[PDB]
């Protein structure tokens, strides 16, 4: 009505919270909560966000595993501190739009509804799909010409990278494919590479340093021969230097960043590098996902390829993706046209401006519309009918 | 995908026969060579585990690479360029692996004269690889082995090894 | 005292072969399994997946070597052995709605069901097809347990109508006439020859004697009632302190054994002198259960010996255990048990 | 002697062919012509194949597909027999156009050049297996649920009604219903999957109020089921509410009163000397007649509509009304067996069957009807 609702997307590696309508998140915290190693207000002594990553008197726990919730009570306390300590907004005087995973169970949605409605007494509640809002965030790259709920969305994060086909707001579970290489695995690959390449780095800061390498200098290349020959022949303009501070001695520690910057980002285009139990490249995964779905919507899925999540913000990822996809596509088209005794298959990998946090952007764009007040399940309907009132979320905005 | 090897009338010995000063069953060698070609894509295929055979030359490239792995693993403890060259001669003189003998980890993939020619070509190839790598491995500063080349000391190509 | 762990779920029906060489059973499934005995261990040999629901009744004609089965599939299957495969034949039951047993004549079978009509069925060789005539006179509920008499012309059945009636399913086109019985002279298809006086409890159990003189039944009012036509159709009931019995069969002409919700096979003897039933006691004396089966008994057939002198009693229950009993070992164990 | 007679039922979605006399069908294949676009034989591969149906709602749309369908039905896959040296018997749907019936024999005499042909009414053939002359044959397949009234071997075309709710519509109802329950399925990708789930756990309840009560209150109607992807869903009341559209066609936005209301309004709309006869003999044949609990609901609603309108409140005068419907055990394909019986009976009976010479001499409409 007069005030604004709150939006909160809980990811595996990072939780994004803020107010709907805003340009960016009001607080983008870490997906971890502090706990004790019980009666009274023992549950009130809970710290969440970045202020829990390195607690020493408490224990740092992780709740959101691979997009799905593992321990409910912990996530409850986390949402508590997210509501009161981080947002500090009146819950009874505000609505809320929560995000779900691609493989979110119905019973899980029911439980989330219970925790949000019974304990918080929220005036509004809406459980949305990630890819649904993602395609909408991708509809904020292309203006008004082609803003549709049809397309194939690939959401890569710290926990799990997935390829989910979306059609008119309705996802096709039978076509959805799961990928093994996630942001944490690329970060880990960088950690091992840096562990094998140079020394003089404290073990208590190794992982963070690796993450830094994945953040600042990491970039995906086109070929695996030239990115190494340019480092072997030149190596004066390519090889970068990284300087950090050892938290232990407060001294300036230094390392050399090079081939790893290409390798880590290359781990997606080739999963065979760091996984013996995975041989499929992302191109093949997307191809099979588009092919194992309805044929009538296949062209639309191949047309609107939307990148969502943080692990897809790496440079020139979608370029190589679209390259391989269009390559295989043109190849198959030629093979089909050689034995034909076919129209041009258009393929486009979209790169949104907020492709890092698209799941939350789409939610903020959905919650800003008047329809979100009509679509969101009311507290009244929740108390009158039951939890089943939050079991099916309507899709509008088209 | 993975990398492969780039004549119509070319002699062959067994399942796999393509410029060095070491004696062997090797023919005269153009500007680029099989050793140079193998050294070109050495740092890349090492991380790759899966690979497909497209030409007989690919087997030779795989052999040169698998030899380069042990060569670098031995060059890891080098302290001088001359020491690296000598160790290269020692590696070239070594004979511990053979096609379908006591385990080449790829005996499923790959006469007396043929065996002799194969062994001679193997010694010549190993010597050529060691000699060629011995110069590029050491840096101009402090005559020591470079870390950017000793980085692939732990990684194994095609999840197999000669040692 | 020989219990064999076959499955974890309950058992529906227990059937045996002619020479008792093979045993057939269903595990509350859309299919029926047939297992044999090769040494100390048992192994499955045949499997029939013709029925389209949970199998309720199954009986094997010994001399005919042919097993008929009928359950929730609202159909009957007169299965006969064809070479190395048991071929089933769909015998139309003609019912708009849990029991089956071949006659001693092994020519026609009674199918008592929830259609409140004991559907007798004979095989017409003129049309090469099975026909099922339905006896529904004086029937108000389903036919829990159905057992024949030695006459093979008069059938007995307990109903959910709190009574165990003994009617006649005699088809005069499949056999010769029936001799005069002590249960009456007028024997016609559909004619009610006998009935119970109980107004409480369901008659889950019902079985006639070997002499055909007495017909007994077990009611779900924790009471068992045996009737004797030798004393002008006298009815003798008895209340058991234990729970209700589910299956009832006679071991001797004056000694019957039965189990049920009590989950323990019990023995009893009825003195013809005084004209009353007496309790023999617990023949099954030893999870947390004080008996072999961890649930209620569901069926109890005879292995060998007849209903006058059973040498071995076969017991199937809801425990998933095949309970093989012997009268000799039971008499050698309980010395205070008079048969 | 008659060079092997046969019987073929070419329905909307499922084609069932069998030899004459067979108590069942000797081959049952899905009716779909499949084509490739890249460089039960077709149903296996449908995710990457363009599938088309020749027989739409009973009628043939694409003859170019129907011809190949016939060549695949008489091919070496299911029948494996020469059309020029064997007779056949086809099944037709009620209220069919004369043009369709003519074109059928025309294509069966010219394209296939069969030496023998014998068409019959499916509404008549369905009762023929039951051995009756007067009865109500109600067919509910994948195309449409047509209710046909038969009497003395004939069907009144002015008495044959039809409800636009079929097995396909049951599938769509189940797939739509599951979506609201919390799960998610595709409209085209998991079509057959949803059809299977419905065929498995779904049903039709007698007391909608009491069934809704048992579903909402108790947790006994809820059953679980595993999908192809490995994941499992638990469906409860959706099992019955999905098929309930068969009784009340207002639950799927359709014009009509319901199969029970249609049958009842078509029963009282008959001769008063035949009203007590047609209400005691109703044959249930069709794929949608295998739903566990349809018979009881039909009997109950039929009892309602002849006690609120025929008895008009008179309770005592309700018992006199006869009520007997027979849900045969082989009701799943009574049309086929009924043919398999007829074709076995009139195998060599006189000469009451269309001949090739009579189709080559004169009269493509040589039909004694
Ligand atoms: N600047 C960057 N460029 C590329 N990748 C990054 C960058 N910063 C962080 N990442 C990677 O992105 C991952 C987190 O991505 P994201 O926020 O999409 O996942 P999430 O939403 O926290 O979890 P989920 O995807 O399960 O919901 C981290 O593992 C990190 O390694
Ligand atoms: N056990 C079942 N319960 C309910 N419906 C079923 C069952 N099995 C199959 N069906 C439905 O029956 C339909 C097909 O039935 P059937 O083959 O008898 O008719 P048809 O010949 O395909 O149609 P038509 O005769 O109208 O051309 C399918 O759509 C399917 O959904
Ligand atoms: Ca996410
Ligand atoms: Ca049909």
């Amino acid at each position: 009505g007069r005030l604004p609702a709150c939006v909160v997307d809980c990811g595996t590696g990072y939780t994004k919270l803020g107010y709907a309508g805003n340009t960016e998140p009001q607080f983008i915290i870490p997906s971890c909560i502090a706990i004790k190693e019980m009666k009274g207000v023992d549950d009130l002594d809970f710290f969440i966000g970045d202020e829990a990553i390195e607690k020493p008197t408490y224990a740092t726990k992780w709740p959101i595993r691979h997009g799905i919730v593992e321990d409910w009570d912990l996530m409850e306390r986390f949402m508590e501190q997210v509501i009161f300590k981080y947002l500090r907004a009146e819950p009874e005087d505000h609505y809320f739009l929560l995000t779900e995973p691609p493989l979110n169970t119905p019973e899980n949605r029911e439980y989330t509804a219970e925790i949000m409605f019974e304990s918080f007494n929220v005036p509004g509640l809406y459980i949305a799909v990630q890819a649904v809002l993602a395609l909408a965030a991708s509809w904020t790259s292309r203006q008004v010409g082609e803003r549709t709920l049809t397309g194939t969305v690939i959401d890569s994060g710290d926990g799990v990278t997935h390829v989910i086909p979306v059609a008119e707001g309705y996802v096709i579970g039978s076509c959805i494919k799961h990928i093994p290489i996630a942001g944490r695995d690329i970060t880990y690959f960088i950690q091992q590479l840096l562990r094998d390449r140079e020394v003089g780095i404290p073990p208590e800061q190794s992982l963070e340093t690796a993450k830094a390498v994945k953040e600042r200098y990491s970039y995906v290349c086109p070929d695996l021969v030239k990115e190494f020959n340019k480092y072997d022949t030149d190596g004066s303009k390519w090889i970068k230097q990284y300087t950090g501070i050892n938290a232990i001695s407060k001294k300036e520690f230094s390392i050399d960043v090079g081939y790893e910057r290409f390798l880590g980002p290359e781990i997606f285009f080739h999963p065979e590098f760091a996984n013996p139990d995975f041989t499929q490249p992302i191109s093949e995964v997307v191809d099979e996902v588009i092919q194992n779905c309805p044929i009538d919507v296949r062209r639309p899925l191949y047309k609107n390829i939307v990148l969502s999540g943080g692990s897809t913000m790496f440079r020139d990822f979608g370029r190589r993706l679209q390259r391989d996809l269009k390559r295989t596509v043109d190849a198959r088209l030629k093979l089909s046209e050689e034995l034909s005794g076919p129209k041009p298959i258009d393929v486009q990998v979209i790169t949104h401006h907020m492709q890092r946090y698209a799941v939350w952007f789409g939610g903020s764009m959905l919650a800003s519309t008047p329809e979100f007040y009509q679509v969101c399940h009311t507290k009244k309907d929740y108390e009158e009918i039951g939890p089943s009132i939050c079991r099916h979320n309507p899709v509008f905005g088209v | 995908p993975a990398y492969h090897s780039s004549d119509p009338d070319t002699k062959l010995i067994g399942n796999m026969a393509l410029r060095s000063q070491f004696k062997g069953p090797a023919p005269r060698e153009k500007d680029t060579d099989i050793v140079d070609e193998a050294i070109y894509y050495f740092k890349a295929n090492v991380f790759f585990k899966n690979y497909e055979i497209k030409n007989e030359a690919d087997r030779t490239l795989i052999y040169i690479t698998l030899y380069i792995s042990e060569c670098l693993k031995k060059l890891q403890k080098c302290n001088s360029k001359s020491q690296g060259e000598k160790e290269m001669y020692t590696l070239g003189i070594t004979n511990f692996p053979i096609p379908g003998e006591p385990g080449f980890p790829l005996n499923a993939i790959y006469n007396k004269q043929e065996d002799e020619v194969m062994r001679a070509y193997l010694q010549q190839l190993r010597q050529e690889t060691g000699l060629r790598l011995c110069e590029k491995v050491f840096d101009p500063q402090n005559d020591k082995p470079s870390k950017w080349w000793t980085c692939f000391v732990k990684r194994q190509f095609m999840n197999k090894s000669l040692s | 005292m020989a219990y064999h762990s076959f499955l974890v779920e309950p058992i529906s029906c227990h059937a045996w072969n002619k020479d008792r060489t093979q045993i057939a059973i269903c595990p509350n499934n859309h299919e029926v399994h047939i297992y044999e005995k090769s040494g100390n261990k048992w192994v499955q040999v045949h499997e029939l997946k013709e029925h389209n629901g949970q199998v309720t009744g199954i009986d094997w004609a010994p001399d005919s070597n042919r097993i008929v089965t009928c359950g929730t599939d609202r159909n009957a299957y007169v299965w006969t052995l064809k070479g190395r495969t048991w071929k089933p034949t769909l015998v139309i039951l003609r019912i708009n709605r849990r029991c089956v047993r071949w006659a001693p004549n092994e020519k026609k079978f009674a199918v008592g069901s929830g259609s409140r009509v004991i559907s007798i069925c004979y095989f017409e060789q003129e049309n090469d097809w099975w026909v099922c005539k339905h006896i529904k006179k004086p029937i108000r509920s389903t036919v829990l347990s159905l057992d024949w008499h030695p006459n093979s012309v008069l059938l007995a059945a307990g109903s959910c109508d709190f009574k165990c009636r003994i009617f006649s399913a005699y088809i005069k086109e499949v056999e010769e006439r029936p001799a005069p019985t002590p249960w009456g002279s007028k024997m016609p298809f559909g004619e009610l020859m006998f009935e119970s006086s109980s107004s409480c409890g369901w008659v889950h159990g019902v079985c006639f004697s070997a002499n055909g003189s007495r017909v007994a039944w077990v009611s779900h009012d924790s009471t068992v009632c045996l009737a004797d036509a030798d004393k002008k159709m006298a009815v003798a009931t008895l209340a058991s302190e234990t729970l209700p019995l589910l299956a009832v069969t006679f071991i001797t002409e004056s000694s019957l054994v039965a189990a049920g919700h009590d989950c323990f096979p019990v023995l009893f003897t009825y003195d013809s002198a005084a004209g009353k039933l007496s309790f023999g006691g617990r023949l099954d004396v030893p999870a947390g259960l004080d008996s072999l089966h961890k649930n209620s008994v569901s069926q109890i057939s005879v292995l060998s010996g007849g209903k006058a002198k059973c040498s071995q009693f076969c017991t199937t229950g809801m425990d998933g255990g095949m309970s093989i009993w012997d009268v000799r070992s039971l008499e050698s164990a309980l010395k205070d048990l008079k048969i | 002697q008659g060079r092997k007679v046969v019987v073929c039922d070419n329905g909307t979605g499922f084609v069932k062919c069998g030899y004459a006399g067979s108590n069942f069908p000797e081959h049952i294949f899905p009716a779909l012509v499949g084509r490739p676009i890249i460089r039960d034989e077709a149903s296996e591969l449908r995710s990457m194949l363009e599938v088309n149906y020749p027989m739409e709602n009973g009628i043939v749309r694409n003859w170019d597909d129907m011809k190949h369908l016939w060549d695949y039905t008489f091919g070496p896959e299911k029948l494996n027999i020469d059309t020029r040296n064997c007779k056949i018997l086809l099944t037709e749907p009620p209220m069919n156009p004369t043009k369709n019936r003519e074109k059928i024999v025309e294509v069966m005499f010219e394209t296939y050049q069969f030496s023998g042909v014998y068409v019959a009414i499916q509404a008549v053939l369905t009762l023929y297996a039951q051995g009756l002359l007067t009865g109500v044959v109600v067919d509910s397949g994948d195309g449409v649920t047509h209710i046909c009234p038969v009497y003395e071997g004939f069907s009144l075309p002015h008495l044959t009604r039809r409800l636009d709710i079929a097995g396909r519509d049951i599938t769509r109802y189940l797939i739509k219903l599951l979506l609201l329950r919390g799960y998610a399925f595709n409209h085209s990708a998991d079509f057959e999957t949803v059809r299977m789930i419905k065929e498995k756990l779904c049903y039709v309840g007698y007391n909608i109020e009491q069934e809704q009560k048992l579903a909402l209150e108790t947790t006994v109607l809820v059953e679980s089921y595993t999908l192809p992807d490995g994941r499992i869903i638990k469906v409860g009341g959706e099992r019955f509410e999905a098929p309930e559209a068969l009784f009340q066609p207002h639950l799927i936005n359709v014009e009509g009163v319901g199969v029970a209301e249609l049958l009842f309004n078509t029963i009282q709309a008959a001769d008063i000397d035949t009203r007590s006869e047609f209400y005691k003999h109703i044959v249930l044949s069709g794929g949608s007649t295998m739903y566990p609990g349809l018979p009881s609901r039909l009997e109950r609603e039929l009892k309602q509509l002849y006690l609120e309108r025929v008895l008009k409140g008179d309770v005592e005068k309700l018992s006199k009304f006869k009520i007997r419907i027979e849900d045969p055990p082989r009701r799943k394909h009574m049309v086929f067996l009924g043919g398999a019986v007829l074709a076995d009976i009139m195998k060599d009976k006189d000469n009451f069957w269309m001949t090739r010479q009579e189709y080559q001499e004169k009269g493509v409409r040589v039909l004694e009807k």
